[PDB]
């Protein structure tokens, strides 16, 4: 079971209408049984429908989806999109984080995490949840810290300890400095294993930053992780691209991990 | 028929929705 | 024992309660079924969306328009739309409400019977009625003789009505309406140098049409005025913030109604069809039609349209004919309003077809 989180810069109609860019985005996505896509900027779901048309052109059920409404603090809005191979996992339940009122999610998160419970017979973990977050860069420490409270909310709701939390957390460089890690409960609590290290470069740009991360809780889920499998996927190196073509795809690499 | 057209011509007061 | 009024059009459903002055619900006459398998966060799998939600999620759906040029052509989809109307939009139990439905001029009798069959067998209404759209628009204006011009999203008709009797032999149908006008506005703005590529961008054009377009009283003169000065330019601010300015497209767009050749059609324009419709009628009633030309439907909302119609009909009619165009401020909802009125009159109440009656037919 190969899982990833991929921030695709301003994923939308224009990007998906570009046959070359679509082609590379499809190749990336097909590596994975579950992939989370962030920065979806698709007012009428046309780009998402287009990606699914490519993915499902030979078998209508190659991939199934979970997608949010447009989210954001202000008028700039983005969706979370999960694409999963239904012969690998089934979606049992989903919800968007609330904090107990209609618009309370926005009290702690610009883009309220989408939370998906999967059933997975091919791994040692049988049910687990994934929490998606694309944090606001200027609020990274607080939002990653609040993911602790999301994990608690998942626990109370679904009586589940096995939870993977992933996405572009903006977790490095000017947005989370070394001294600040101690204030982030998701990091200081020994309930959590951080699979992408602070040393990792997850940007397709010339910055060296571990923005994108994959965190796991739950003893069964932790036991399912294949050692050495969590890493960024450098598609510029993989596909022998120029840096310019690479940046046309996204300014982030996917982060990936394998479960068994 | 005649009675109906009579009422139509005279109008009805419709309420705010 | 409060009746429902449902006015189903090619583009919009207008639905509401008899006795009210406006529909409670207006939404796109569209049904979309997901092209792929999956869910919106926190929701279950949906087999279909109707109305506004279908439009806004269209990229993952296959859309169908079950009303074409005013006529219902897809019954499974139409059932979905009526289901959505009762339960989601109006939030009623249809078995509790007499229901008035509208139909297009020249609707086949087999089509009216299928409507009736669904309302009784599928929705269990206690009672219902089907009225002709144009006749209701005329009623709405407090009259029983006149000729209606009804122009919506998909179709334009002229309907002469003599003491409440729509004259089917004189009805004219023109397959050019609001949708064609939006598409043509997009084309000519594109020719100017603007660009409508994304769904969000293309969606804006319909709003530019409805906010800035108008009918010139003298088209050729208005063209020279537009070329002569910037006096007819108007600006439209895009959702983002960019302001754009348009001149002659403002009146070229609806001029298509009077000159269908602008979109490549060889047909008579709406002033010609109004005249020809009146000319199919007994000479003895023409004076009453000319003096009571009622405009109804969204596509009659352009500023200037009544004055230009008064002018073109005057040029075609006998020189002594008194000519009057009636264009009420509410005319985008006139059919619905006439339905609201009719269903509330005491003389109408014997006219409902009851469940009992349908069973004994
Ligand atoms: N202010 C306006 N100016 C110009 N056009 C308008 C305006 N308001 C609405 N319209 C147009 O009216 C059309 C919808 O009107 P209406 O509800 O009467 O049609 P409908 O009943 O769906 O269609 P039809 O009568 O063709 O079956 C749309 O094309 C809309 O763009
Ligand atoms: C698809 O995207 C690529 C990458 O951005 C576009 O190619 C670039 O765009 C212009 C072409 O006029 C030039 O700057 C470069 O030749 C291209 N850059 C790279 C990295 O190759 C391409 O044009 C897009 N296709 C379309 C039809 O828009
Ligand atoms: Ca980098
Ligand atoms: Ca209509
Ligand atoms: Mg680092």
């Amino acid at each position: 079971l190969k899982i990833a989180a991929f921030n695709i810069r301003t994923f939308g109609e224009t990007k998906m209408s570009n046959a070359t860019l679509a082609s590379y985005i499809v190749r990336i996505v097909r590596r994975y049984d579950i992939v989370l896509i962030q920065e979806v900027r698709d007012s009428h779901l046309v780009a998402v429908g287009k990606l699914l048309d490519y993915l499902n052109q030979d078998d209508p059920n190659t991939y199934h989806y979970v997608v949010s409404e447009p989210l954001g603090r202000n008028s700039y809005k983005e969706r979370y999109l999960f694409l999963f191979r239904p012969n690998k996992v089934s979606v049992l339940d989903t919800y968007q984080y609330d904090d107990g009122c209609e618009s309370c999610g926005n009290d702690s998160f610009s883009r309220e995490p989408a939370v998906v419970k999967f059933s997975s017979h091919s791994t040692k973990v049988k049910e687990f949840a994934i929490v998606a977050l694309h944090s606001a860069p200027s609020d990274a420490v607080a939002e990653i810290n609040s993911l602790y409270d999301v994990y608690l909310d998942v626990q109370q709701k679904w009586h589940l300890n096995d939870v993977m939390l992933m996405g572009d957390f903006n977790a490095d460089c000017s947005y989370v400095t070394s001294s600040q890690w101690s204030s982030i409960r998701l990091r200081t609590s020994s309930t959590f294993q951080w699979l992408i290290p602070d040393s990792a470069d997850t940007t397709a740009t010339s910055t060296n930053c571990a923005y994108d991360r994959i965190v796991v809780a739950g003893s069964l889920l932790q036991s399912s992780v294949v050692p050495g499998s969590a890493a960024p996927f450098d598609f510029q190196a993989a596909y022998g691209l120029s840096n310019e073509m690479a940046l046309a795809i996204s300014d982030h690499y996917p982060v990936e991990v394998t479960l068994t | 028929r005649g009675a109906l057209l009579d009422q139509i011509r005279q109008g009805i007061q419709l309420n705010k929705t | 024992t409060t009746a429902l009024v449902c006015d189903n059009g090619s583009g919009l459903v207008k639905a509401g309660f008899a006795g009210d002055d406006a529909p409670r619900a207006v939404f796109p006459s569209i049904v979309g079924r997901p092209r792929h398998q999956g869910v919106m966060v926190g929701m279950g799998q949906k087999d279909s969306y109707v109305g506004d939600e279908a439009q806004s999620k269209r990229g993952i759906l296959t859309l169908k328009y079950p009303i074409e040029h005013g006529i219902i052509t897809n019954w499974d989809d139409m059932e979905k739309i009526w289901h959505h109307t009762f339960y989601n939009e109006l939030r009623v139990a249809p078995e509790e409400h007499p229901t008035l439905l509208t139909e297009a001029p020249l609707n086949p009798k087999a089509n009216r019977e299928k409507m009736t069959q669904i309302m009784f067998e599928t929705f269990n209404v206690p009672a219902m009625y089907v009225a002709i759209q144009a006749v209701l628009s005329l009623y709405a204006s407090g009259r029983t003789t006149g000729i209606v011009l009804d122009s919506g999203d998909g179709v334009t008709h002229n309907v002469p009505i003599y003491e409440g009797y729509a004259l089917p032999h004189a009805i004219m149908r023109l397959d050019l309406a609001g949708r064609d006008l939006t598409d043509y506005l997009m084309k000519i703005l594109t020719e100017r140098g603007y660009s409508f590529v994304t769904t969000a961008e293309r969606e804006i054009v319909r709003d530019i049409k409805e906010k800035l377009c108008y009918v010139a009283l003298d088209f050729e003169n208005e063209m020279a005025t537009a070329a002569s000065s910037s006096s007819l330019e108007k600006s439209y601010e895009l959702p983002d913030g960019q302001v754009i300015t348009i001149g002659n497209e403002r009146f070229r767009c609806p001029e298509t109604l009077f000159q269908p050749s602008f979109i490549g059609m060889e047909s008579a324009g709406i002033h010609e069809t109004t005249y020809n419709s009146i000319m199919k009628c007994d000479i003895d009633i023409r004076k009453d039609l000319y003096a009571n030309n009622v405009m109804s439907g969204g596509t009659t909302m352009y500023p200037g349209i009544a004055d230009r119609m008064q002018k073109e009909i005057t040029a075609l009619a006998p020189s002594t004919m008194k000519i009057k165009i009636i264009a009420p401020p509410e005319r985008k909802y006139s059919v619905w309003i006439g339905g609201s009125i009719l269903a509330s009159l005491s003389t109408f109440q014997q006219m409902w077809i009851t469940k009992q009656e349908y069973d004994e037919a």
